[PDB]
């Protein structure tokens, strides 16, 4: 199941970082490749897949690694990085 | 980053 299926393609995403804040130290590339859209307000995002929320983006985070510390449960994040990375992550 | 509480 996909929560949010008008997000499934990169080029989608993307588009709705068009009004991404220049002042968020996190590039909107980054945030669409890990299955991030941009809500709409401040720097919150969600996964187009688990439908997981992420906000307050700090210099240095990296959206692979806060979508598999937060939703290590998400398919596309498995599908996309494999199970080890997911493990990895949680074993920090 | 922090999950947006639902
Ligand atoms: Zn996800």
């Amino acid at each position: 199941s996909i929560s949010n299926l008008s997000m499934q393609t990169h080029a989608a995403r993307m588009r709705t970082f068009m009004y991404w804040p220049s002042s968020v130290p996190v590039q909107p590339e980054q945030l669409a490749s890990a299955g991030f859209y941009y809500v709409g307000r401040n720097d919150d995002v969600k996964c187009f897949c688990c439908d997981g929320g992420l906000r307050c983006w700090e210099s240095g985070d990296d959206p692979w690694v806060e979508h598999a510390k937060w939703f290590p449960r998400c398919e596309f994040l498995i599908r996309m990085k494999g199970q080890e990375f997911v493990d990895e992550i949680q074993g920090r | 980053a922090v999950p947006i509480a639902q």
